[PDB]
Order: structure tokens, then C-alpha cells, then sequence
RNA sequence: AGGGGAUCGAAGACGAUCAGAUACCGUCGUAGUCUUAACCAUAAACUAUGCCGAUUAGGGAUCGGACGGCGUUUAUUUUUGACCCGUUCGGCACCUUACGAUAAAUCAAAAUGUUUGGGCUCCUGGGGGAGUAUGGUCGCAAGGCUGAAACUUAAAGAAAUUG
């Protein structure tokens, strides 16, 4: 459940960078 | 003789101390790596080792030696209390640090202990009880120097002098003619005929 | 941040620049301890984290939650590592990963399907390496064709310049870690294979440890 | 050693252990080498001058590394009458 | 009544830093400590005063492990090159005569390396 | 899984041995399986032994031993706490236990 | 392991693949047709 | 029972090789173990080799100088024609550039490279690289 | 089917316990337990590990045969027998180790297999229905051997870790 800073984080790249509506 | 003179010749003094501490009695039971440094057996009793062999070996251990460029590299272990004495005096005469007495795990390894040490040789009295120090050389590529008896592990054990590795007497006198030779190969002796001041009986174990 | 006191004699001669490239070291396998070795010498290493996944534990009170990463590294030019560290804090183990990763980097061999013409694109033979019920093949393929993979094992080829191959696979691939561990270890035994183009003799010298004297 | 037009093209050249002829990898900690120094007529030791071995971690573990110095060491004319073949 | 880490470590090094300096007497170790420490209690204070005294009682008759001050060592280090006037492997001076003892297969190796000169006893050896 | 490597049996090299009876429950376990004891006593306890010898016809005498040798089945052996339950590395000991020859 | 591995023994090799490949479960309703019997359907795909 | 000499000796050197040993010892000698020798002798794979006469059938003591990674054998002699000769290499050498297919035809046994500048067939034995 | 029938003891009859006790505990007790002449052909019939052949590491015990040796013991005594030391062929097993193998427990074979081929026979393909129905064959009977389908389901199961 590790999604709480993927928002502001800019220190590793993920695999499917999601798109932000 | 490609690579070495005839003055390397053991002589009758150095045989003469050597029969005299038996050196020359070994253990009832024989490794199998250890067949080559065997004389006889002996009849309803022990084996005993072949001591015209042994100097050829003590020769080429200190050479080794004295290829290092500093001496505070060589590194000199010991765990009874029959070689704690030898091992320090061995240091004094030359350059050399001496671990005796518990050797703390992790001192090889770890870069954060307070006995921390990178030497480039080991030089052990006894294999079998100072298993540690050996296992620990395997993990950071330091070649090994032992003293073997009849029947002792030989796992990451390039050199080997066969000696009694039990006597009271017979491991310090091992070690004084390892630390004469080491001074004969550089300049501090000066002369191959010329004797040592030092008496042999200094590398020895006092009880208290 | 500011700069780095090395700890061990090989960091020291590192630092004053006393050997010429990486590839030294490695002539002689000498260990690495320190991280600041690899990046000295290796610049633009890019990195790039697979996966996060949570591991339990049951005690009297509760569940206890911790978090392993998995992280790999490689410049795209014959040098790739991998790395796995576990922690209680997602952020944290990440930084704790990239380091181990740095600290395993290895070189690879790299040869030619049939004829020779300059820059090498696949592998020199066929190599396979097993870690725990996962098996994964890899065999030299012509120039032309693109690495066929799974996309897991394809990033890892990517990193390592490996251009051209063929892949196979066996066990139960879907334990992600498993399988990043038998591709490291299929590749890092490319130079352990005695081709007969290795047979001439070499001359031993001796190592820079024992020759240089460090300062104090 | 690999080429193309004649130039080399490997990252590096490899070792070999010098008992078994066995490739040395990196990484595999566990092989030393032996360097042994040169003395001249009346005993002293030659500074610079030294014969150098390469053991693998293989043969070391078995335990073979004494038998396989003693070979070599008597081959360069180093020792005398301590190796043989049965 | 069993004393804590705190106290016992702190009594070490008071001993060998200042050992002359504290005797016997209880009272009087009292008043060494607090001049040359810096203790917050004097209940803490008298606890360092009692250790530190009964170690040094068990140190009048022989030393302890895990003590040591600057007169043991010297007093040590002049006793290590305690050596005698006659050698113990030299054997001329020694024994009834100066020929030793040996066994019948030693001496064939004596022959095979060529010292035959030396002067030995031969007694063979076996029991079955 | 194999928990013991003789399988707690003792018997390799032949297909069949007779069974013994229990001391306690008398219930039938093959002989090689059994624990057995051998047990030697006097006929009398140490404080009684003095009023048998004073009370003799034969100035001096020995009072004579008793000789018994017990077997139980392995469910009688440890609810009598004749045997015990032991560790993982520890069952692969078989050396006798060390009689205390001080008794402090 | 165990096969028959000579250069003269086709004869076994064809026929035990025969028998063992009952066995398996999509080829065993294959064959039989039981699609054609039982299923309401009459092997078709709308009624 | 022995029913295939060649497998045993070829059995026994691999074995001896990758444990490090330098000569090795074959019990019984035939004229195809020692042709299979010559082939592999002429490459450098192996040294001299010496074969001791008893009446029964003698015995052959190699001596190896590493070099070599596998020798095998293929137990049923396959018939394999000119044209389908480059299925094989595929399947049992680690590379093309080397490695050697060794085969018996009218002419000799010899490798899968000659066989083809001879323009020749038969039957497959073993292999070793 | 005959002979024999001491002891134990399926079935059965009583005494206690218990809310109940057609059981566990106790006193009796038939077939059986033994043998001769014929049937039956199944067991966790287990090392849960098929048979022939080659190669691979150190050690000390033990049973049978042969060969070599210093002594002790002993006899109408020597040669033989008993004990001691060493080598070798054939067995029931064990300890350490891992270059090797496996998911692991563990293994001198369960090794010489992604770098895959020494010869041969039998058996298995997710869990239930089911070793059931039916046909055939053997048996005095109890039963043995061979052996389905309709229908139903997203999990059963193995080794190890923390509570
Ligand atoms: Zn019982």
C-alpha cells in the first residue's frame, strides 16, 4: 500500500508513471 | 640450484637443537596430506617427521617474508598459552603485530571494531584451534602460513612446516629460527657464520 | 555531502588517484567496501527501483508491516548490480537498496554471432545460471533481432549492453525475485568460460595494494 | 583475447590459477598470490626481484594448495628433493 | 544489595589513573574521590568509595584480572628477561655425561643426512 | 517426515523379531524398540542394614543384592520419567548420561 | 528416465504414448464425443 | 553389463578433469577409443597418451592439461544425412566458432569440418569442446 | 474334515463409574489360540527408495576366509586354539565434510542433467463422485483381479517461519 508519496517524491522513476487528469 | 646456493645448508648446530626438543615426534594419527613429511613409523608407537625436510620449508616461509614492504603487514596468531611468549618476543625483534589470547570475531571482517587489522600474511601456531583466524582470511584474500603436526586441517593452508606443534619446547624454538632467518636475509645479522647473541631459551613459557 | 575520509588502505589510494581505472581492481578481485568507489570512477549510473512488496509478522499484539525493496543499476556499457534491502520505512529502505547495488557491480563479456566486424552485440555463448527453482538460458542470437524476453529480464539485459539474444525459461517464474537473481548470476559467468582464444599465457604482476606505500 | 580488425576489443584479460589452468573470476574472494623473493650469491635479499603464483579459491578449499606449491616451487628450481612421483 | 555498571566502571578507571594516591582506610578514600571527580550525589559518592576500597584489599594479596596501573606493568616487564646461565637444550654441562639418549630409527636418519659424528646413545624400543 | 533416522527402531539387516511384554501395562512391543534397564540393589535399605548386622548368628555378615532388569513400552517410559523429551540437536546423543561419581 | 532407447524400438514408443495419453482430461472428452451425446447442445453453438 | 566401452572412457575423464586431476586411467582399450583419442590429440584438447599392453585387452593412461569442458556420447548411432548436418550443431555446441561434431563415415571417422570440404556422411558418435 | 483343548480370550452374562456408558476398570466365559490333509492370496507385505554396469572423500568400529609378524598363554604341548599389530577380498551399519543435488527436511546417493542420450520393465497427470455401478473371470463362502459415466468444485496438498 506504499502510495502516499508517490506524488511528490522525485527521487526514483516508476515503471507506468501515472497520468494526472 | 636455480635459485639458491649451497650455503643454505642446515649444519650440525641447528640439527643438534632440534633432536634435542623433540621436534622430531609426531601424533598417532596421520592425515593423509600429511604422508609426504613422514620418515617412519615407528614400531608400536608414534610417527615421527622427517627434519631434513623441515628446513627446506622454515626457508622458504621466511622468504616469503621478507617480500613484504613494511613489516607491520605480517600478522603473527596465537591462542594457548604455550606460544603466547614466542609470538610477542617474534614481534619485538621484528616488525610484526601479535594477537594473543582471544582473537574477537570480526576484527578480519568488520571496519568497525577497535582491533581492526588489513595485514597482506597470516602466520598461525596451530590450525586446529585457531580456526577462526583462518576462516576469516578466506573472505578478504590473505594467503595462510601454519605450523602442522601429523594430523591438521589443511584447508586454505598454502604453507606448511611440519613440527611437533604440541611441546612445551618445540613451539618456541620454531619460532626463534623463523625470526634468525628473517634478520639473516636483510642486513641486520650481516654474516651467516657469525652467531646470534640472543639466547634460545628467551622464547619460552614461564607458569606465572 | 562534504567530503568523504576513507576508511580502508584501497579507499585512501582512491582517493589520491593512485590506479588508473576500475578494471584494475578487477584484475585482481580485490573486495569493495566503500560506495564512494564505484561512483569516483563510474559516473552516469542509472537507477531505477522494480518493485515494493510487504512482508508480516505475527506477534501477541498484533501484525508487524515492513517493507523490502528491489533496485538495479547499470551504465548501458557492460556494467549492471542489483540490490535488497528491508526496512520500516518505505523511503528509507529505497536509499539503503541503491547502495548495496553500487557496491555489486560487475562486468560482462560480450562477442559476436559468426563473423567479426567491430562492436560486439550479443553473447559470446550460451550461459545459464539457477537460484532456488528458477532456471533462466540465454543463448547468442544474430544481429538484427531484438532481445526476446519477459519484461522483467529484459531491463536487466538492457543495462548491461547486451544487444542481441535468445531466452529461456523454467520453474515457477512468477517469484519476481527469484528470477532477477538467476539472470545476475547467468551474466556474471560469461567471463568464467575458458574460450580458445584465452589460451595464451599471461604475466603475473604484482598487485597495486603491495607495491604502493599509503599515507598515513 | 578477442578482435576485429586486429585491435583488442575484451574489457579486460583474465588470469589463470596456476595449478589447475582454471579462469580466476572476479568477485571470487578466496585466491592469493604468492610472491617469493630472489636472493643473491652470498645470501642477501634482491630488492624488486621476486617469483610470483596465482592459486585459485577451488584448490585452496580442497585443501591441495601445500602438494601443488611444492610441485611448482621445485619445478623453478627453488627446493630440493622434497617433491616427488611415486 | 548488587552494584550496577555505572559504579563498577567508573571504580576502574579511578584505580589505575590514581593508585598511590588511596589506601586502605574507608575514610579517607571518602575525600580522595570528590577532589578528583565530578559526582552529582553523595550517595553515589559513597558507593564509588565503597567499591574502590574493597578492591584494593583483594589487590594486597596478589593481582586480579581486568586491573592493571602503571607499577604492575613495570614490575612485569622486568621479569620477562628472567634467562639462565646454562642452557636447557645445551646438554654438555648437563646429565652424568654430555651423550644423550636416542633410539635405534633416529640414528638411521642421522646416517641418511650424514652427522654421524654426534654423540648419542642408541636404545631400541618396543613393548607388543 | 522422517523424525528419526532408525526410525526410534533399531533393527536393520533382518524382517521380523518376537515381542516382550511391558513390566507395567503388559503390552507387546518388539524387543529392539523396548528400553530396558538393569537395575542392582541390596536386600535391605542403608539405614536398615545396621539392626540386621547386629542382630546375626555369623559374627561379621553380607547382606546379599538383588538383580532385576525392567523394559517398558515408550508410553510407560516417559509418563515414569524414566526418559525425557529432548531437543532437536540434542536427540542424536546416545553417550550414557555422566553418573555423578562426588555427589558434592 | 526408463524409456526404451534402442534404434529398433519404435514399436513401444508409438504404443505407449497411445495409452497414456487417456490420461489427460481435454483429449479423453475429445475423443469420446460426449459433447455430441450429452451436452443439450447438439455439438452446436446457439439453439 | 558393459555394453558401451566408449561411454565409460569418456565417463571417467570428465569426472577426473573437473576435480582438478592430471592423468586419468581407462581399463579397457578398443580401436575406436583410440581413434576418438587422435582426433582430440590433434586439436590440443589433451597430451600424450599411452597404452599398456595386458593379453586381455590393455589399458590407456591420458594426460590432461585443462582446456577441456565436456566429452559425451550419443548411445543410438543415428543415420544422418549431408544436407540435415547443421540441425546438430545447434543443439549440442555451446558456439559456432568452435567445437567439434565427430562422426563415422566410409572414410574414417573424423569431425563434423572436414566431413564437409570432403563432401561426406554417415553416422554420429559423440562430440567434445 | 478328524485329533487335542493347560493358558489367554471376539460373542454373551453380571459388578461399578456416569445426566446417559451397548465402552475404558473388575469377576466368569463360546468360537479361536496348537496339529494332520486340502482352500483362501490380502497387510504401514516399509528402507513409503525396482534390476545390471562404470566413475567420484576422509575416518574409526564390526562378521566370515586367506596371507605376514614380535610376544604371552597353554596342553603327550610342537603345526593348530586364545590374545596383540598390519595388508587385502565380501557383507550389516556409522561419524565428519560438500566440489555436488533438492522447495526444504535432508542425501556417498536422492551426485556425474538447460554444458540435457550406458541397457531394460512397470506405474501417475487438480480435488470429489470412486476402487463405487455394470460385464467378464477365479473361489465352498467371505471375497480377489480387471474397471467406467452422469454430476460437482477454486482450490485440496508438501516443507519450513512467527504467534
Ligand atoms: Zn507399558
Amino acid at each position: 500500500e506504499g502510495e502516499a508519496e508517490l506524488k511528490d517524491e522525485q527521487a526514483a522513476e516508476e515503471i507506468a508513471q501515472t497520468e494526472k487528469k | 640450484p636455480a635459485n639458491l646456493p649451497s650455503i643454505f645448508n642446515p649444519t650440525s648446530a641447528d640439527i643438534e637443537q632440534l633432536l634435542a626438543a623433540q621436534c622430531h615426534i609426531g601424533s598417532k594419527n596421520l592425515n593423509v596430506h600429511m604422508q609426504p613429511y613422514v620418515w617412519k613409523t615407528r614400531a608400536d608407537g608414534v610417527n615421527i617427521i622427517n627434519l631434513g625436510k623441515t628446513w627446506e620449508k622454515l626457508v622458504l616461509a621466511a622468504r616469503i617474508i621478507v617480500a613484504i614492504d613494511n613489516p607491520s603487514d605480517v600478522c603473527v596468531i596465537s591462542s594457548r598459552p604455550f606460544g603466547q611468549r614466542a609470538v610477542l618476543k617474534f614481534a619485538a625483534h621484528t616488525g610484526a603485530q601479535a594477537i594473543a589470547g582471544r582473537f574477537t570475531p570480526g576484527s578480519f571482517t568488520n571496519y568497525i571494531t577497535r582491533s581492526f587489522k588489513e595485514p597482506r600474511l597470516i602466520v598461525v601456531t596451530d590450525p586446529r584451534t585457531d580456526a577462526q583466524a583462518i576462516k576469516e582470511a578466506s573472505y578478504v584474500n590473505i594467503p595462510v602460513i601454519a605450523l602442522c603436526d601429523t594430523d591438521s586441517p589443511l584447508e586454505y593452508v598454502d604453507v606448511a612446516i611440519p613440527t611437533n606443534n604440541k611441546g612445551r619446547h618445540s613451539v618456541g624454538l620454531i619460532w626463534w629460527m623463523l625470526a634468525r632467518e628473517v634478520l639473516r636475509l636483510r642486513g641486520t645479522i650481516y654474516n651467516r657464520e657469525t652467531p646470534w647473541d640472543v639466547m634460545p631459551d628467551l622464547y619460552f613459557y614461564r607458569d606465572p | 555531502e562534504k567530503e568523504w575520509q576513507p576508511v580502508t588502505k584501497l579507499g585512501r589510494l582512491v582517493k589520491a588517484g593512485k590506479i588508473k581505472s576500475m578494471e584494475e581492481i578487477y584484475l585482481h578481485s580485490l573486495p569493495i567496501k566503500e560506495y564512494q568507489i564505484v561512483d569516483y570512477f563510474l559516473p552516469k549510473l542509472k537507477d531505477e527501483v522494480m518493485k515494493i512488496k510487504p512482508v508480516q509478522k505475527q506477534t501477541r499484539a498484533g501484525q508487524r508491516t515492513r517493507f523490502k525493496a528491489i533496485v538495479l543499476i547499470g551504465d548501458s556499457d557492460g556494467h549492471v548490480g542489483l540490490g535488497i534491502k528491508t526496512s520500516k520505512e518505505v523511503a528509507t529502505a529505497i536509499r539503503a537498496a541503491i547502495i548495496i547495488a553500487k557496491l555489486s557491480v560487475i562486468p560482462v563479456r560480450r562477442g559476436y554471432w559468426g563473423a567479426n566486424l567491430g562492436r560486439p552485440h550479443s553473447l559470446p555463448v550460451k550461459q545459464s545460471g539457477k537460484c532456488g527453482s528458477v532456471t533462466v538460458r540465454l543463448i547468442p542470437a544474430p544481429r538484427g533481432t531484438s532481445l526476446v524476453a519477459s519484461p522483467a529480464v529484459k531491463r536487466l539485459l538492457q543495462l548491461a549492453g547486451i544487444e542481441d539474444a535468445y531466452t529461456s525459461s523454467s520453474g515457477s517464474t512468477k517469484t519476481l525475485e527469484n528470477t532477477l537473481k538467476a539472470t545476475f548470476a547467468a551474466v556474471a559467468n560469461t567471463y568464467g568460460f575458458l574460450t580458445p582464444n584465452l589460451w595464451k599465457e599471461t604475466k603475473l604482476i604484482r598487485s597495486p595494494l603491495e607495491e604502493y606505500a599509503d599515507t598515513l | 583475447m578477442e578482435n576485429d580488425r586486429g585491435e583488442i576489443v575484451d574489457l579486460y584479460v583474465p588470469r589463470k590459477c596456476s595449478a589447475t589452468g582454471r579462469i580466476i573470476k572476479a568477485k571470487d574472494h578466496g585466491s592469493c598470490q604468492i610472491t617469493i623473493a630472489k636472493v643473491d650469491e652470498n645470501g642477501r635479499a634482491i630488492q624488486g626481484e621476486n617469483i610470483i603464483y596465482a592459486f585459485s579459491g577451488f584448490v585452496r578449499a580442497m585443501g591441495e594448495s601445500d602438494d601443488a606449491l611444492n610441485r611448482l616451487a621445485q619445478r623453478d628450481g627453488l627446493l630440493k628433493n622434497v617433491w616427488s612421483a611415486q | 544489595r548488587v552494584r550496577t555498571k555505572t559504579v563498577k566502571k567508573s571504580a576502574k578507571v579511578i584505580i589505575e589513573k590514581y593508585y598511590p594516591r588511596l589506601t586502605l582506610d574507608f575514610e579517607t578514600n571518602k575525600r580522595v574521590c570528590d577532589e578528583i571527580a565530578v559526582i552529582s550525589s553523595k550517595r553515589l559518592r559513597n558507593k564509588i568509595a565503597g567499591y574502590t576500597t574493597h578492591l584494593m584489599k583483594r589487590i594486597q594479596r596478589g593481582p586480579v584480572r581486568g586491573i592493571s596501573f602503571k607499577l604492575q606493568e613495570e614490575e612485569r616487564e622486568r621479569k620477562d628477561q628472567y634467562v639462565p646461565e646454562v642452557s636447557a637444550l645445551d646438554f654438555h654441562q648437563n646429565s652424568e655425561t654430555g651423550m644423550l639418549d636416542i633410539d635405534q630409527e633416529t640414528k638411521d636418519l642421522l646416517k641418511h643426512l650424514g652427522f654421524d659424528s654426534i654423540p648419542v646413545n642408541v636404545i631400541p624400543v618396543t613393548q607388543s | 517426515v522422517k523424525k528419526r533416522k532408525n526410525n526410534g527402531r533399531n533393527k536393520k539387516g533382518r524382517g521380523h523379531v518376537k515381542p516382550i511384554r511391558c513390566s507395567n501395562c503388559a503390552r507387546c512391543t518388539p524387543k529392539d524398540k523396548a528400553i530396558k534397564r538393569f537395575t542392582i540393589r541390596n536386600m535391605v535399605e542403608s539405614a536398615a542394614i545396621r539392626d540386621i548386622s547386629d542382630a546375626s548368628v555369623f559374627a561379621e555378615y553380607t547382606v546379599p543384592k538383588m538383580y532385576l532388569k525392567l523394559q517398558y513400552c515408550v508410553s510407560c517410559a516417559i509418563h515414569g520419567k524414566i526418559v525425557r523429551v529432548r531437543s532437536r540437536e540434542g536427540r542424536r546423543n546416545r553417550a550414557p548420561p555422566p553418573r555423578v561419581r562426588y555427589n558434592k | 528416465g526408463g524409456k526404451p532407447r534402442g534404434l529398433n524400438a519404435a514399436r513401444k514408443l508409438r504404443n505407449n504414448r497411445r495409452e497414456q495419453r487417456w490420461a489427460d482430461l481435454q483429449y479423453k472428452k475429445r475423443a469420446l464425443g460426449t459433447a455430441y451425446k450429452s451436452s443439450p447442445f447438439g455439438g452446436s453453438s446457439h439453439a | 553389463v558393459r555394453t558401451s566401452v566408449l561411454h565409460d572412457a569418456l565417463n571417467s575423464i570428465n569426472n577426473a578433469e573437473k576435480m582438478g586431476k592430471r592423468q586419468v586411467m581407462i581399463r579397457p582399450s578398443s580401436k575406436v577409443i583410440v581413434k576418438f583419442l587422435q582426433v582430440m590429440q590433434r586439436h590440443g584438447y589433451i597430451g600424450e597418451f599411452e597404452e599398456v599392453d595386458n593379453h586381455r585387452s590393455g589399458k590407456i593412461v591420458v594426460q590432461l592439461n585443462g582446456r577441456l569442458n565436456k566429452c559425451g556420447v550419443i548411445s543410438p548411432r543415428y543415420n544422418v544425412r549431408l544436407a540435415e548436418l547443421e540441425k546438430w550443431v545447434t543443439k549440442l555446441l555451446p558456439a559456432r566458432q568452435f567445437g567439434y561434431v565427430i562422426l563415422t563415415t566410409s572414410a574414417g571417422i573424423m569431425d563434423h569440418e572436414e566431413a564437409r570440404r570432403k563432401h561426406v556422411a554417415g553416422k554420429i558418435i559423440g562430440f567434445f569442446y
